[PDB]
């Protein structure tokens, strides 16, 4: 796995598990599975008030404020129609779905519940995309605060959209490899033709965080993506919001794995320092033959 | 706020993921990883060097065994990791992938069997705290944590502290005495032999009878040969001769597909109903090394422990892990370990005279609920808890001490 | 290399000064035969311990004994990824300390490795040639270190392709 | 299992306050009247004036390597570091092959002990010093280095 | 280059 | 002159009988090896298995034919060859530190063992109970005594340290042997006196040796000087530093010239000039000697180009650790054999060395 | 002593040496050779890549690739590999101890000298280093202060006027036209013989019978003439296999593209055209002192008798009152690394470095500031 | 030559006597260095015949049959084949790697198997393929006196490698992935 993916599996697989079990017309069970996400993402499937037949989902968002915001719900609405209810009391987006009046074709609903939290973020972001598609200058510019250390400036342009990234890792080993990890990330606009403008800047924040309250220090890195209206139109503006939105964490991801990668050629150079060494063992003169469990031969 | 810690049981042949606070683990995968293998010269530490970044195209899992092109490896063998690469990603998988978890945010409750060396903690801390940065880690032994998943299933005033576990999973059979919620671990007992042996014993009997069986398809077999017509038997001889003289009724018949052609084999399943687990209460059968029938490994182990303790642990064994839901397992464990206490008993009374006749120690095998997968549940459990986050290692005691915070288990002094 | 040569041969000179070993028994211990220098048991069976810097902060410690010597090697770090690349490949090279027989499971504090050669093993074992195997690390850890790091770099890049390939 | 009773008695090390230990004796007149080693002012003067090889033996002259006070020894070690790090790299050869075997035994411990507490370029010069000094003792002089019970 | 010829 | 390698681990010690036919060697292991010289190659004749730990020292009277062999089992035996095998008798040192050396004395009426405990135990014999005793010089010493050598009058006995000191004690015992003549060293010999003692503080001490007439006392140490006390200049001390690695054996092999050998694995000759008082570095010994390449085969080719992806120039390829006189005593001699810690045993020869070198003269 | 490293760092040829000497200390072709089989015997030599001579000499086994395109970076994870093989295996010396002298071509991206500075501080940690226009270097290593050099690198050309050592950087001319274009061309003409050169192995072939038999004509169709009339002006070259071939024609059409780019497909201008113009571009008050002071470089310029043809070309170009003179030392090869060995010796110069200090403050973008 | 020992009067046929044929072949053929003038020779003077003993007595004379029979390896068109000779394969092969290793691979041709042990094929191998290969590169035929055994010499040599038990096909390795698993393990 390269690319981090944006279905959640546990949602997928419960519910799909549910309404397997009640298509074929079994009498429903109890359910209660609470359980976690990236970016600090709180699922939590259970039942409301023991009522076994109706499978509520809810997730609570680190964006808490933004999604409240008027227009924060529209593609929410428009993906889950009358699936959407009132939040569950403590959580922020809420499903239910009623095991008894399921739509035929299943695994549409499964696919489009698996993808909570990235709709959430859609729909917080697509408004941005529309105030730059209807032709209008200087709408609406704001800081999902998708983290809590850190923050995702969003602006919308008559031409434009900045996506200025605040970013800092927890531990000092990812730091020391996230500075090359971010480094290094403007290199990429050689492998494509058509790539955002991407900058990258840890001496001083941009222009555009000077009136606003976006995460700033010195220990902060700063990435801003500039895409323009051919990374934003009504066709290939899903893969971006995908991107954008497992940006972070999949530069995490593989500022993790860069280090199983590096222990392996440890591994081989520590093997190749061995050879070194075995030059000191005097080669014997007669060695006596064994079998492959290691016991005398038994034989000439 | 707090998230809830990840549950993460890597056993021999299944892996069970999940987040604590649960009823049941969200994953149950096979420990398996399918990477890219091909015909290379030279160590295992050098054509492991995989250039660009290919080292990422491997998959794990139930994914890892419908791949026909990749070659699919195990690293967990007897419950003792013999690697540590393909550890390494079969963790970071299970991590970034199934559980979504980022592991700077969330304790880990791995487990381990009890003879697991030192070193192999040691480099299991490494990983988990220099790799993934978790912030707590727990590597509790894996049959203690099954004793708490039989409450569940048992009557309420009787769900007691105390009793003899034994866990026989895919790799490993362990015997651990739980006491008043004491791990007893001077006493634990551990033997190799397991599921996967049973599963070798049987395919090596279909091949030097059956023919038919494709021979990519010899393991997938023998499995399907085991979990479905194997039993128990009260005797051996007695079944062979059942065998010979009715096998039109003992004989079964097996039908299954060639995933290459998709025609179908049939096979008849014989003397292997029985022989299989009998590995169990007859361990030479599999590895000519141990002797000693289960029934009085237990014995042994109960009766090691501390007389007023005895008792107790006699009523209480508790069955756990997949190799222990054969068709009258606990029946006959029990009927041997009767047969032995009841002896030594009479023994004692005729040592003592015959004045007094002593009562009756109760022998009971519990099966329950949650066998198949009591060990995780019983982690949710520990891990679910806020003493849980008091006897974690912190990532500052490994920063500070270093790997050698994981040096020590309940089964060893100092 | 051309830039350890004065360096490494007076690493070279006093270590084949030491090395001189010898057979000895305890004397704190009826029977036991242990290395001296790891015990600090009796102070006259102890060389003075020997340092060989080529700046502040490259240096060999030598401290000799009458049945083995320990040798603590503070090698070159420059920038944060070289220390954290020196730790991970020490720490790989201590895993397997039974296969370098002279090795040392842990570092001797302050130190970045460290050797441990007692009598038996320039007995068993040609001596010139562990002295050769303590130089050739010596020589090529900062070449080997300097291309894990080239090897970070090119796996930085290479992750960035495959992000921004996709947009 | 572990142990519930007082084990607290074997951290006390009473291999420390033994009396069959080793005790390194000195001299009683190497006690009694200590030697204050080299004069720095005469060291300052001759370099002062420009002359290297004769402020190099003035700091030979006399060393304490009879005294036990540490003030006396890391004074004089230090005003031998301050010549021997100021040579020209050319006229090292010259001032070592006009010593005795002696000198260079004793050169041999001021160079192993300017090791210790390197500056920008006090090591640079010191394993030059030290090529020239193996070149002229060989291992025995390192070993003699080795071998020593009181350090200068 | 990136426009232009290829370097 | 040959060259004999007995194994490929190092020799402990070895001891030589009387006509220089049979030869006792420890194989690095609890057993001693005794070897016979039959026409040109070596055969094991016998095997010596009593003690716990390994022997550290050998030595074989020459008149009496009897070994002693001390090990680091705290205890030592005295071999007695009983028609046709050595039957031991175990003698109590009551020592508590394994030992380190033995000597027999020139009468072989009682030897002497130095230990790791502090102190020289001399054994003698006690024929009213056939009862091995021992009693004990522990006075001035503060380490391991690592080497011994008597005085050709019985009593004196050269002891080496690791307290940097070699000393001279007096191993006088008076129930075995009547009082001694007055020597250079001193009128007043009673048992554990101090005849002697260095004034070096440096490097330990491997190997004493007394001169032929017992008049003078030569020593090597570890701080690579090697030294001579001379008792007839008011016991005055003659060293000489050399520029090489240190030595651990030394012999006499006439009144004015020495045999050392050492970490170098090959022999030197150093000369005493008794009308100036100072050594002299007679120089090497051996001719360093070209070790013939061989061509690789193709199993060996691939068998350390896949493993691993002679340097010394004298017969040894370890160091060597004992020298002893094969014939001729230390008056003067013609043969002495050194044995070190490469299982090799090498005859060598002082006329054929003096021919082979002409730049090389004996004092 | 302690001295700046200088490393040309040319496009097809990496030379390095120490300042202060009159020579490169390590010369060899900057490529990097991977294998593209798989070993079956144990243990004989499995490593990841080879850099440098020793991929020369094993290049039958592997895939060469050119780090430096054009004069312009195109791989970096190779580009720090050549540097790395020159710092611990060529030069054998640590990166932190010296100053280093980088050279790059004019007219050039940006991001190619940023990202030499970010690879020379981040990952060698040099404590100060300077990236210098090639040409310069150049000029001083001729020995004079006024005069257009003409540096026909193998990856490119370029040509860069200078007056009393002040440049005139709106006069620079680049055209990417140079050795490696000259070797595609003759492989691209050698089939007309029969001869098929198409793997990378063959290319270096090609580029040894380049860099041996061809010579530039001092009048083309003259040339073309005489070959075709009389065969007494073929050669003969034994390929590293016993074969035998025999170029006659061939000798001088491959450098003739240099002077008539038409050949290759181009719309540019020879180089004797690229020379006048750029010398044209300057003001004319100092156009006599150019005329007389053209100097040529690179390994490109060493064909015989192309300062004759320059000459020509430029006299035929040039009003017919200014004295032209090609200066062309018979050591040009390495007269841009020369210069470096001087320039970095200089007293006067030991403040123009890039300290290490100053880049941690300012950001990898202090070379544009400090470097000219 | 079962088939060419008619000619002269001799009738081998059945699987038994195919022995006798190969006993007679190891032990009496030879390769020719120059196959036309050897056998103008031998049809032009009894100076090429042998003679060998049949397990029963009877004793038979070979002449031109002798180098006859290897003949065959040089050019199959006796044997009714249109593949090249030994000799051409050898060269084709080396022909068809990259032109850097040729001269290299020229001077290093090793022969094996017991079919090599003809008496003077190597100097026929070598004047045939200098004939083929440029007259610049030197022709070393690396016939060793033990080519008969050598694919076995190599064999012992490999399997007592250090690293080759990283390349084992373990039983339990087996056991899991069926045959279809030296196709990955081993080339
Ligand atoms: N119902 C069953 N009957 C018999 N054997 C079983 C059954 N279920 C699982 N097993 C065996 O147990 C093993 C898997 O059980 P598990 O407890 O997951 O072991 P582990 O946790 O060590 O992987 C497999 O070898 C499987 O063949
Ligand atoms: N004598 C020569 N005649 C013709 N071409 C040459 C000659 N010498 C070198 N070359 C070619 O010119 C180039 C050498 O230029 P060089 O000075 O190495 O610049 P760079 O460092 O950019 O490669 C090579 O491509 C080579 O093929
Ligand atoms: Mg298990
Ligand atoms: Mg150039």
């Amino acid at each position: 796995m390269i690319l981090l993916e944006v279905n959640n599996r546990i949602i997928e697989e419960t519910l799909a598990l549910k309404f397997e079990n009640a298509a074929a017309g079994n009498k429903p069970e109890a359910v209660e599975v609470t359980f976690a996400d990236f970016d600090g993402v709180l699922y939590h499937i259970s039942n409301p008030n023991g009522d076994k037949t109706k499978v509520m989902v809810s997730i609570s968002l680190k964006f808490y404020k933004e999604l409240q915001a008027h227009g924060a719900d529209e593609l929410l609405k428009r993906v889950y129609g009358s699936f959407l209810v009132n939040p569950e009391s403590g959580y922020n987006v809420s499903l239910l779905y009623d095991l008894e009046n399921l739509p035929a074709s299943k695994d549409s609903i499964v696919h489009q519940a698996g993808m909570l939290k990235r709709n959430c973020f859609a729909s917080v972001f697509e408004k941005y995309f529309q105030f730059q598609e209807e032709g209008k200058e200087g709408e609406n510019r704001a800081v999902i605060h998708y983290r809590d250390d850190e923050t995702m400036y969003v602006e919308s342009k008559k031409d434009r959209v900045t996506v200025v990234f605040s970013t800092v890792f927890k531990d000092d080993d990812d730091v020391v490899i996230g500075k090359v990890f971010m480094q290094e990330f403007k290199e990429g606009r050689r492998a494509s033709h058509t790539a955002p403008q991407v900058l990258f800047s840890h001496r001083e924040p941009p222009l555009e965080l000077k009136d606003t309250d976006a995460a700033v220090g010195d220990n902060i890195g700063y990435i801003t993506f500039v895409l323009f209206p051919r990374h934003t139109n009504a066709s290939a503006r899903d893969n971006t919001i995908n991107l954008i939105h497992t940006f972070r964490d999949y530069l995490h991801y593989h500022i993790k794995c860069s280090k199983a990668y590096i222990h392996t050629r440890m591994r081989a150079k520590t093997s190749d320092f061995l050879k070194v060494l075995n030059r000191a063992r005097p080669d014997a003169e007669k060695k006596e033959m064994k079998t492959i469990t290691g016991k005398t031969f038994s034989s000439r | 706020g707090r998230l809830p810690a990840c549950v993460v049981d890597c056993g021999t042949g299944y892996t069970k993921l999940g987040y604590a606070g649960n009823t049941e683990p969200q994953f149950i995968i096979p420990s398996c990883i399918a990477i890219k293998e091909s015909a290379k010269v030279g160590d295992q530490a050098q054509r492991r060097v995989m250039k660009g970044v290919d080292d990422l195209d491997f998959f794990i899992g139930d994914e890892a065994i419908e791949k026909p092109t990749y070659a699919t490896k195990w690293p967990i063998r007897h419950g003792i990791v013999e690697d540590w690469d393909l550890m390494e990603r079969f963790m970071e998988q299970v991590i970034f992938k199934y559980l979504r978890a980022e592991p700077e945010d969330h304790y880990f409750l791995l487990t381990e069997p009890p003879l697991n060396t030192p070193e192999n903690r040691e480099y299991t801390a490494e990983i988990m705290f220099e790799s993934f940065n978790v912030p707590g880690l727990y590597i509790a032994v894996q049959a203690v944590l099954a004793l708490a998943a039989s409450w569940t299933s048992r009557q309420v005033g009787e769900r007691t502290l105390t009793g003899t576990v034994i866990d026989s999973g895919d790799g490993v059979t362990h015997v651990i005495p739980v006491a008043e919620g004491y791990v007893i671990g001077s006493c634990i007992k551990h033997i190799p032999i397991a599921g996967r042996d049973i599963t070798y014993f049987i395919q090596q009997l279909l091949r030097d009878r059956e023919v038919g069986i494709p021979p990519e398809q010899s393991l997938e077999t023998a499995k399907a040969v085991k979990e479905r017509y194997s039993y128990v038997c009260p005797d051996l001889v007695k079944e062979f001769n059942k065998y010979d003289t009715d096998g039109s009724k003992w004989i079964k018949q097996y039908t299954g597909i060639n995933a290459i052609s998709k025609k179908e084999f049939s096979i008849d399943v014989g003397y292997e109903r029985f022989l299989g687990p009998e590995i169990f209460f007859h361990p030479e059968f599999a590895n000519p090394d141990f002797t000693q029938p289960i029934s009085e490994v237990v014995d042994e182990v109960i009766q090691n422990c501390p007389i007023d303790v005895r008792r107790p642990l006699y009523k209480n064994i508790v069955l756990s892990g997949g190799s222990t839901m054969f068709r009258d397992f606990g029946r006959r464990l029990q009927r041997d370990l009767k047969r032995t206490v009841d002896a030594r008993l009479k023994l004692s009374e005729e040592l003592s005279g015959g004045r007094l006749k002593p009562k009756p120690i109760d022998v009971q095998v519990i099966t329950h609920h949650m066998q198949r997968y009591a060990v995780w549940f019983g982690g949710s459990m520990l891990a679910s808890t806020p003493e849980f986050y008091q006897v974690c290692h912190t990532k500052k005691d490994y920063e500070e001490i270093g790997p050698s915070i994981c040096r020590h288990n309940p089964v060893f002094g100092v | 290399t051309a830039t350890l040569r004065p360096y490494l041969s007076a690493v070279r000179a006093t270590l084949q000064a030491a090395l001189c070993l010898e057979n000895f028994s305890s004397q704190v211990v009826e029977r036991h035969n242990k290395p001296e220098v790891e015990v600090r048991s009796s102070k006259e069976l102890l060389l003075q311990p020997v340092t060989i810097s080529r700046n502040e902060k490259e240096k060999v410690l030598i401290e000799g004994s009458i049945n083995s010597v320990r040798v603590s090697i503070a090698v070159k770090q420059a920038d944060e990824i070289e220390k954290i690349l020196c730790h991970k490949f020490m720490r790989f090279m201590m895993m397997r300390a039974e296969n370098f027989f002279i090795l040392r499971r842990k570092p001797v504090e302050g130190y970045d490795i460290s050797f441990l050669i007692t009598n038996f093993h320039t007995e068993q074992m040609y001596k010139h040639k562990l002295v050769d195997f303590v130089i050739h690390f010596m020589e090529e850890i900062d070449k080997e270190i300097s291309e894990m790091k080239l090897s970070v770099n090119a796996r930085a890049r290479i992750v960035a392709e495959e992000f921004l390939k996709n947009f | 299992a572990r142990n519930t009773l007082s084990s607290r008695f074997r951290r006390v090390d009473i291999d420390e306050f033994d009396e069959n230990k080793f005790v390194d004796e000195q001299e009683e007149a190497a006690a009694a009247a200590a030697e204050p080693g080299p004069d720095p002012s005469e060291v300052d003067g001759l370099l002062r004036q420009g002359d290297m090889l004769r402020a190099f033996h003035a700091a030979l002259r006399n060393s304490p390597v009879n005294t036990k006070n540490q003030a006396v020894k890391e004074r004089a070690q230090g005003v031998v570091l301050k010549v021997l790090t100021n040579f020209k790299s050319s006229e090292i050869e010259q001032a070592v092959q006009s010593l005795d075997r002696n000198g260079v035994d004793l050169l041999m411990k001021y160079i192993y002990k300017g090791f210790e507490k390197p500056t920008e370029n006090s090591s640079a010069v010191l394993l030059q010093w030290h090529e020239k000094a193996l070149a002229v003792g060989g291992l025995g002089s390192i070993i003699r280095v080795l071998t020593a019970r009181k350090t200068v | 280059w990136x426009a232009x010829c290829p370097a | 002159m040959a060259y004999h390698s007995f194994l490929v681990e190092p020799i402990s010690c070895h001891a030589w009988n009387k006509d220089r036919t049979q030869i006792a060697i420890c194989p690095n292991n609890h057993e001693v090896h005794i070897y016979e010289k039959s026409g040109a190659k070596w055969t094991k004749v016998h095997e010596l298995k009593e003690h716990n730990g390994q022997v550290t020292g050998i030595d074989w009277a020459p008149e009496s034919n009897r070994i002693v062999t001390c090990g680091t089992d705290r205890n030592a035996y005295v071999w007695t060859l009983k028609g046709r095998t050595w039957k031991p008798t175990l003698v109590i040192l009551r020592i508590n530190r394994a030992a380190r050396c033995v000597r027999w004395a020139p009468n072989e009426n009682k030897f002497a063992v130095g230990s790791g405990s502090r102190v020289i135990s001399i054994c003698y014999f006690e024929q009213e109970n056939d009862w091995w005793v021992c009693k004990h010089i522990k006075k001035p010493i503060r380490s391991t005594v690592l080497s011994l050598d008597w005085h050709p009058n019985n009593v004196l006995l050269a002891a080496g340290s690791c307290d940097f000191k070699c000393r001279i004690f007096s191993a006088y015992i008076k129930e075995v042997e009547e009082r001694p003549a007055p020597t250079p060293w001193g009128s007043k010999m009673p048992f554990g006196e101090l005849m002697f003692e260095s004034s070096s503080s440096c490097g330990w001490v491997h190997g004493v040796c007394f001169s032929a007439s017992g008049s003078r006392v030569a020593w090597v140490s570890h701080d690579s000087t090697v030294c001579l006390a001379d008792a007839d200049k008011k016991m005055a001390v003659a060293t000489l530093a050399s520029e090489t690695l240190p030595l651990l054996a030394l012999t006499f092999i006439t009144d004015n010239s020495l045999v050392a050998a050492g970490h170098d694995c090959f022999p030197v000759l150093f000369t005493y000039d008794a009308a100036a008082g100072m050594l002299s570095f007679g120089g090497r010994l051996d001719v360093p000697k070209q070790s013939s390449q061989r061509g690789l085969t193709a199993r060996e080719r691939f068998q350390n180009l896949d493993k691993k992806a002679a340097g010394l120039d004298s017969l040894h390829k370890n160091s060597v650790s004992q020298i002893s006189v094969l014939s001729g005593g230390k008056a003067k001699c013609s043969q002495f054999c050194t044995t070190g810690m490469d299982g090799g045993m090498s005859i060598w020869d002082v006329k054929s060395l003096e021919s082979a070198l002409k730049d090389l003269k004996i004092k | 002593d302690i001295a700046a490293l200088v490393v040309d760092n040319g496009s097809g040829m990496c030379k390095a040496g120490f300042a202060g000497d009159d020579a490169p200390r390590a010369v060899f072709p900057s490529i990097v050779g991977r294998p593209r089989h798989q070993g079956v015997m144990v243990g004989m030599g499995q490593k990841d890549s080879y850099v440098g001579d020793e991929a020369q000499s094993k290049r039958g086994i592997l895939t060469l690739k050119y780090p430096i395109e054009h004069g312009i970076v195109t791989n970096w994870d190779d580009m720090e590999k050549i540097w790395h093989h020159t710092f611990y295996n060529e030069l054998r010396v640590a990166p932190e101890e010296h100053p280093v002298l980088l050279t790059e071509a004019p007219l050039n991206p940006k991001a190619n000298r940023e990202k030499m500075t970010q690879i020379m501080f981040e990952t060698f940690n040099t404590p100060a280093m300077y990236v210098a226009i090639q040409a310069v270097l150049s000029l001083y290593a001729s020995g004079r202060t006024t005069g257009i050099v003409m540096d026909s690198g193998d990856g490119v050309t370029h040509t860069v006027p200078i007056y009393e050592g002040y440049a005139l950087p709106h006069a620079i001319l680049r055209l990417d036209l140079a050795g490696r274009d000259l070797t595609d061309y003759l492989m691209k003409i050698l089939t007309e013989r029969g001869y098929s050169f198409t793997t990378t192995a063959e290319r270096e072939i090609v580029r040894d019978i380049k860099e041996k038999l061809c010579y530039v004509a001092l009048d083309f169709e003259q040339e073309m003439a005489t070959a075709a009339s009389s065969s007494s002006l073929e050669k003969s070259y034994e390929l590293p296999d016993g074969q035998v071939i025999t170029i006659g024609n061939e000798r001088f059409r491959c450098p003739e593209a240099l002077f008539q780019p038409s050949f290759l497909g181009m719309e540019s201008c020879g180089i004797h055209e690229t020379t006048f113009n750029s010398i044209m571009k300057c003001d004319v008050d100092i156009r006599k002192d150019l005329y007389a002071n053209t100097v040529l470089s690179g390994g490109t310029t060493m064909y015989p008798g192309i300062a004759d043809r320059m000459q020509k070309e430029i006299t035929a170009l040039a009003p017919s009152t200014m004295k032209i003179k090609i200066i062309a030392p018979p050591e040009r090869k390495y007269s841009v690394w020369i210069g470096g060995s001087i320039l970095a010796s200089l007293s006067t110069f030991q403040q123009m470095w890039i300290s290490k200090q100053e880049y941690d403050e300012s950001g990898p973008s202090i070379v544009h500031r400090k470097c000219f």
